[PDB]
C-alpha cells in the first residue's frame, strides 16, 4: 500500500472537520462509545453539531468557538492506499497552519458549502474557498477532490441547480490558477447526514460520479525525490517521555535512517536520530512521502522549533541571510518599496523578510527585464526582488529543492503574493 | 486581479 | 508637561531651557545642530596636586559637535569642543563629552538667532506617555514600548508549545499567557505606560489581558484584532484603525498613515506626492506641501547642503500651514523611507516634474 497525505481546505465553517469526523466513523476508525461521548459534550455547550468535528478539534478555543485552529493529523487506509490525513483551519486568522499542512500535502480535499452567502463568502474576494486553493497550488498541490458539502441543508435539499451551479464557478477559478478542472471529482456531499462519504446516497441519483472514497482510489501516488538531499521540515517538536525530545515532520526529500546523525537549521544544533515512528509504527528508515515522528539524543525541546528543517551533516540545509526571488503581486492596498517585510511562507516555516532590493520589473503575462530598479512595485506586477530574513530562515533555489523554494507572501490578514527562490546567499553554518 | 501566473507550477 | 523655553538676549540669539519629559529630549534632539553653543554646569576630571585628580563640578560652555539620543534613556547625548570655562583649568579648546538630562538646565545660543517656528516647536512637547503594545498567537509573544520618538522590541519569544494532541499542551499555554502577562505589567511598570495594546489572533490576546488587568487594574489595556503574534503582529497592530485612534499623538503611529496615502497615490497620483531633500525643497517653495514625514537622521546628516536645504523646505512648509512629521530611522514607517531619500511629502495639488525646481 503507498502513502500519500491529504489535506482538508475551505473557507471558516464549511465542514471540513465533521467531513474527515464522519468520514472515519463510516470507514470504521471512531469507537460508537466515542462518538456519543462527544456528541453529549457537544450537547452540553451551545455546540450541538460539532459532535463528528471534536474528534478532530481539540483546544479549549477550539472546542468554545467551534474552529479549527492548528492542524490535527490522523491516520486510515482505502482499498489502495494509505493515508495521513491533515485536518486545516478555516478561519482567516489561522491560515499560516493551513500553508504547513499544505506543504506537506501530495493532494487535497476542498470543501466546499453548497448554502446561501456561505458559498459566496468562499468565493469572495477575501474568501478561503479561493485563498487556500491560491495558497495550495503555490506550495505544490496538484492533484485536488472538491466535495460540494452541505447538501442536506434547508436551504439547499439535495438540489442539482445549486450543485450546477457552484461547479461551474469553481471550475471558472481553478482553471486560471491552472487546474485540470474536467479531470477532478466535485462530489456532492453531507458530512453531517453522511451521504456520498462511503456508499451512493439515495438522495442525489441525478449525480453519477464517484463517491469519496472512490475518488480517493483515483488519486495518483507522487514521484518521489531521492537522490537529494536529506530535508525535513519540522512541524512540531513534543517530549514524549521514553523516547526524548521527538520532533515531528513530513520528509520532502532524501532518505533518513536511524543512527544518522542529524543537523537542525538555522539552530545549527546536532542530534542522533535513535528512532523512527509513523502511524505507531517502528520505521528502520523514512523517505520522500512519510510524515514521521523521529527521536534524537542530544536536542532538547528548547533549541528547535517548527519551521526548522533537519538534514545531515552531509550538506546541511541552507540558511538565508539573503535570498534573491521571483515573485507576483497578488493584492496590496497601496505599493511594495524597498523596506517592504511581509511574511514569507516556506515549507513549515512563516518568518518576516525585509525587500533590502527591487531588482527588475517584469511583465505578467510573458517576464522580461521590463525596468531596472523600480522605485515600487503594485497589485497585478511581477519582478525579481532581494529579500533579508528579519530572523534565520531556510529556503533553498526552486531548481534544487522546489518544496523548499516555493512561498507565499503575507501580510496584514492578508496573501499579498506568491513566489520561488531563484538564489540564496548563505549564512554561517555555525555549529555547537 | 488576474491571476494566470506559473512559475513552472 | 511641556519645556521651560525662555528667551534671554534682545537678538533672540540666547536660550535657556530645562527638559521635563523624554519627548523634551527628543525635542532637543530635532532642533540642535553642529554649532549651537551650550551652556550647562557639569563635571570634569582636573590634575589638581602631584599625581592626583579631583571630580571639580564647573560650568562649561560647549560650541556642540555632536547630538545624539538612544530613546528610552532619558538621555539626550552632547559632545564638543569647550569654548569657554574657568581659565586655571585649561579646557578651553578640549572636548566635553556629557548628557542632558530631564531637569538639566542648559542655555544654549544659536549665532544666526533662533526662529519663532523653533522655539514654537521647542515649547510643543506636550510630555506625552509610553504605551506598550504586544503580541500573542500559539507560534509568538512579543511585547514593545512605544514613545512618539521611539519603539523597542523588549520580548520576542517563541512558544516551543507542545502539538495540541500533547497532554499538558493546555497548561503550558496557561503558563505561557502567564509568562506573557506577567512581562506586560513588568514593563507597563517600568516604563510608566498608562495604555496596554494587547495584539493577536483569537482569544490568546483576551487571556493575556484579564490578567495583566487583575495585577494592574489603573492600567488602560486594548485588545485589538490581528493575524498574528511576534514582532510582526506588533508592527500589524500599528498599521489598524483601533491603535491609530488609541495612539494618534503617537508619531511613531502617525507617520504610518502618511506613508500609506504617500504610497497609494505612488501608484496612481505621481504627481501629488515628493520625496528626497531637494524635490521636497522644491514643491515646498511653491506652498504645494499639506504633510511631510522625514527620518530624524536628515537634520544631522554631514553634508551641510542637506542640513540647510532639508531645514529650508521643513521651515517653508510650516510657514504656509503644513504639518512636519519627523520620526526615527529605527521604526517601522522608518524602514520604508531609505529608498526615499528620507523624506516624502503629500502635496495639495499636482505639480507636473519639469515645474520642480
Ligand atoms: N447541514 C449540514 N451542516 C454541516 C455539514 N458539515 C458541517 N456542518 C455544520 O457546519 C458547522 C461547522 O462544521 P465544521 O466541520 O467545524 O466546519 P470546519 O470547516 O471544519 O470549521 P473550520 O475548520 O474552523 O473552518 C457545524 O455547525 C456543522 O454542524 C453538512 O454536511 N451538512
Ligand atoms: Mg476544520
Ligand atoms: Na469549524
Amino acid at each position: 500500500k503507498p502513502h500519500m497525505n491529504l489535506v482538508v481546505i475551505g473557507h471558516v465553517d464549511h465542514g471540513k472537520s465533521t467531513l474527515v469526523g464522519h468520514l472515519l466513523y463510516r470507514l470504521g476508525y471512531i469507537e460508537e462509545k466515542k462518538l456519543k461521548e462527544l456528541e453529549e459534550q457537544a450537547k452540553s455547550r451551545g455546540k450541538e453539531s460539532f459532535k463528528f468535528a471534536w474528534i478532530l478539534d481539540k483546544m479549549k478555543e477550539e472546542r468554545e468557538r467551534g474552529i479549527t485552529i492548528d492542524l490535527t493529523f490522523m491516520k486510515f487506509e482505502t482499498k489502495k492506499y494509505v493515508f495521513t490525513i491533515i485536518d486545516a483551519p478555516g478561519h482567516r486568522d489561522f491560515v499560516k497552519n493551513m500553508i504547513t499542512g499544505a506543504s506537506q500535502a501530495d493532494a487535497a480535499i476542498l470543501v466546499v458549502s453548497a448554502r446561501k452567502g456561505e458559498f459566496e463568502a468562499g468565493m469572495s474576494t477575501e474568501g478561503q474557498t479561493r485563498e487556500h486553493l491560491l495558497l495550495a497550488r503555490t506550495m505544490g498541490i496538484e492533484q485536488i477532490i472538491v466535495a460540494v458539502n452541505k447538501m442536506d441543508a434547508p436551504d439547499v435539499n439535495y438540489d442539482q441547480k445549486r450543485y450546477e451551479f457552484v461547479v461551474s464557478v469553481l471550475k471558472k477559478f481553478m482553471k486560471g490558477l491552472g487546474y485540470q478542472v474536467d479531470k477532478i471529482p466535485f462530489i456532492p456531499v453531507s458530512a453531517w447526514k453522511g451521504d456520498n462519504l462511503i456508499e451512493r446516497s439515495p438522495n442525489m441519483p441525478w449525480y453519477n460520479g464517484p463517491t469519496l472514497v472512490e475518488a480517493l482510489d483515483q488519486l495518483q501516488p507522487p514521484a518521489k525525490p531521492v537522490d537529494k538531499p536529506l530535508r525535513i521540515p519540522v512541524q512540531n517538536v513534543y517530549s514524549i517521555p521514553g523516547a526524548g525530545t521527538v520532533p515531528v515532520g513530513r520528509v520532502e526529500t532524501g532518505v533518513l535512517r536511524v543512527g544518522d546523525k542529524v543537523v537542525f537549521m538555522p539552530p545549527g544544533v546536532v542530534g542522533e536520530v535513535r528512532s523512527i515512528e509513523m502511524h505507531y509504527q517502528q520505521l528502520q528508515q523514512a523517505e520522500p512521502g512519510d510524515n514521521i515522528g523521529f527521536a534524537v539524543r542530544g536536542v532538547s525541546k528548547s533549541d528547535i522549533k517548527r519551521g526548522d528543517v533537519a538534514g545531515h551533516l552531509d550538506k546541511p540545509p541552507t540558511v538565508a541571510e539573503e535570498f534573491e526571488a521571483r515573485i507576483f503581486v497578488i493584492w496590496h492596498p497601496s505599493a511594495i518599496t524597498v523596506g517592504y517585510t511581509p511574511v514569507i511562507h516556506v515549507h513549515t516555516a512563516s518568518v518576516s523578510s525585509r525587500i533590502i532590493e527591487i531588482k527588475a520589473k517584469l511583465d505578467p503575462k510573458t517576464g522580461q527585464v521590463v525596468e531596472q530598479n523600480p522605485q515600487f512595485l503594485k497589485a497585478g506586477d511581477a519582478a525579481i526582488v532581494r529579500f533579508k530574513p528579519v530572523k534565520p530562515l531556510v529556503v533553498e533555489k526552486f531548481s534544487e529543492i522546489p518544496q523548499l523554494g516555493r512561498f507565499a507572501m503575507r501580510d496584514m490578514n492578508r496573501t499579498v503574493g506568491i513566489g520561488i527562490v531563484t538564489d540564496v546567499k548563505p549564512a554561517k553554518v555555525d555549529i555547537k | 486581479s488576474g491571476l494566470s501566473g506559473m512559475f513552472g507550477f | 508637561s511641556h519645556m521651560r523655553v525662555e528667551v534671554l538676549d534682545n537678538k533672540r540669539r540666547i536660550v535657556r531651557l530645562r527638559p521635563e519629559s523624554e519627548e523634551d529630549l527628543w525635542l532637543l534632539r530635532i532642533t540642535l545642530r553642529p554649532g549651537d553653543v551650550v551652556r550647562i554646569r557639569t563635571s570634569r576630571d582636573v590634575p589638581v596636586g602631584s599625581g592626583r585628580k579631583e571630580r571639580v563640578v564647573m560650568t562649561l560652555r560647549i560650541r556642540l559637535d555632536s547630538i545624539e539620543f538612544q530613546p528610552f534613556t532619558g538621555k539626550l547625548r552632547i559632545s564638543g569642543i569647550v569654548v569657554e570655562g574657568p581659565d586655571e583649568f585649561g579646557v578651553k579648546g578640549r572636548r566635553h563629552s556629557t548628557a542632558v538630562s530631564i531637569g538639566t538646565w542648559l542655555v544654549v545660543e544659536r549665532d544666526k538667532g533662533w526662529s519663532e517656528q523653533e522655539l514654537e516647536r521647542l515649547a510643543s512637547g506636550r510630555a506625552r506617555g509610553t504605551a506598550v503594545i504586544a503580541a500573542v498567537d500559539y507560534d509568538e509573544f512579543a511585547l514593545a514600548v512605544l514613545a512618539g520618538h521611539g519603539m523597542k522590541i523588549l520580548e520576542d519569544t517563541s512558544a516551543r508549545l507542545p502539538g495540541k494532541d500533547d497532554p499538558s499542551r493546555e497548561q503550558e499555554v496557561e503558563k505561557y499567557v502567564d509568562r506573557a502577562a506577567k512581562r506586560i505589567v513588568e514593563e507597563a511598570a517600568r516604563h510608566r505606560s498608562p495604555i496596554a495594546v494587547i495584539a493577536g489572533p483569537g482569544q490568546l490576546k483576551t487571556s493575556v489581558a484579564e490578567k495583566v488587568q487583575r495585577a494592574m487594574p489603573s492600567l488602560k489595556v486594548a485588545t485589538v484584532d490581528t493575524s498574528m503574534g511576534g514582532v510582526a503582529g506588533v508592527r500589524e497592530a500599528l498599521r489598524r484603525e483601533s491603535v491609530t485612534r488609541i495612539l494618534r499623538e503617537l508619531s511613531i503611529v502617525e507617520a504610518e498613515g502618511v506613508l500609506e496615502e504617500f504610497l497609494r497615490r505612488i501608484a496612481k497620483s505621481r504627481d501629488t506626492v515628493a520625496y528626497t531633500p531637494g524635490e521636497v525643497l522644491a514643491v515646498a517653495r511653491m506652498g504645494a506641501v499639506d504633510t511631510v514625514l522625514l527620518v530624524d537622521t536628515l537634520l544631522h546628516s554631514p553634508d551641510d547642503a542637506v542640513r540647510e536645504a532639508v531645514d529650508e523646505a521643513l521651515r517653508l512648509v510650516e510657514s504656509m500651514g503644513g504639518r512636519v512629521i519627523i520620526i526615527p530611522g529605527d521604526s517601522p514607517a522608518g524602514e520604508r523611507l531609505v529608498s526615499f531619500g528620507g523624506v516624502i511629502a503629500l502635496l495639495r495639488y499636482p505639480v507636473p516634474q519639469e515645474a520642480r525646481r
